[PDB]
Parts: structure tokens; sequence; C-alpha cells
């Protein structure tokens, strides 16, 4: 599965 | 419910089995993640062989060794069996727990 | 528009500047990402200090803003990172917002 959190 | 996208975190409040937790609403994850930090250490978990892509890679997260009932404040539930992965920042609630809010995204 | 959140990845199309592109819809991002194997060579790139956490990547990013603009003629502005070695475009809640994109349950 892919993931994309960017704080 | 209705929650406008913002600069800000868009977040959900529900609970997994009987505790409350918080999470980032993450519609670029196909899978839910609890933080370990926040996993009750009673909760068992399991190896798996399965590889999350994104800015990287995290090989072989645990998961969740049962299906948890999702509940939202208005007695909807549902199941989920998130992966549970060390120094995350945040929950994320993914796809297969979004999908089964029957959430929409629209604009005007 | 309205698109359901499903198991499949939620997916819009639309013009960065003059070019198309696909993306997904990340809620989870603060900031748009573009593919670099998509980013065409001419548009000019420069080094940040910023710090990307995921599941840490230190992006490059656009040294324009970009007008984007979608099927529907709305449009605005955003500077988005561009890095490699991704598998698609991030359409992060910078966009998204500019959008006045929903979400809603029944």
């Amino acid at each position: 599965p892919y993931v994309f959190a960017m704080t | 419910w209705v929650q406008p996208i913002t600069a800000q975190k868009p977040s959900l409040t529900l609970w997994l089995d009987d505790k409350m937790f918080t999470g980032l609403i993450n519609t670029g994850a196909d899978v839910t993640i609890i933080k370990l930090e926040d996993w009750p250490p009673n909760w068992p978990i399991t190896d798996t062989l399965t590889n999350l892509r994104g800015i990287g890679q995290s090989n072989n997260p645990k998961q969740s060794s049962k299906y948890l009932t999702w509940r939202d404040k208005e007695n909807n539930s549902g199941l989920i069996k998130p992966f549970v992965i060390p120094n995350l920042p945040v929950n994320l609630w993914g796809r297969d727990l979004l999908s089964q809010m029957k959430i929409m995204m629209a604009s005007p």
C-alpha cells in the first residue's frame, strides 16, 4: 500500500 | 458532517474499540496507521511482510492482530485493521476507513 | 464536481502553466509535489531549506509560481516541490484549499 503526512 | 480542505490538518476523532483516537484525514494513504506511541500495549500486533511506500519505504510494519470496531460520534461503525508504526507525528486515517464512512469530496 | 473516497486512488487532472498533469488528491500533504520525471526540464528549479517527513527528503522546488487551471476554468497559483523517484504527482492542501473542496458525509 502507498502512504503519502508532510507537516 | 462537512469539513472544508484548508491549510490546517483535516482532523477526525473516533473510537477504535473502547479507545478514542484523533487523526489526520489522509486521502493520500491506502491504509490507516496508528502511531505506536498511542497504541494500547495490551492490544496485540503482528509482523507483516508488506511494504509501506511513499517518500521512502517502511518495510515490514506491524499491524493490529485483530480487526477494530471504529465508531464515530453518530454511532456509525465498522472494521479496520490498522498498521502500527513508531516515530510518526499523527495518526493517519486512510481510505480503508474513509470509504467505510461514505465520505465525499466536492467543490461548489 | 463530486468524488467519493474509495479504495481506488482519488485522482485529479489539471493544467500547471500550459501542461496537463494528473495526480493524487492528498489531504495528508500541506504542499503539492510533481514527480521530477514529469517536470519539464526548461522550468527552473531551486534548492529549499525544507524537510519532507514521510513514511525523509529535502525537495527542490519550482523557482516560479505556476498557474493551475482545472477543467472548469478555476485557476490560481501554486509553487510545487519537485521530487524524483515518486510514483504519482500529489495534489496537496495548498492547491485543494484554493479549489474550495469540501469533505462531506451523509
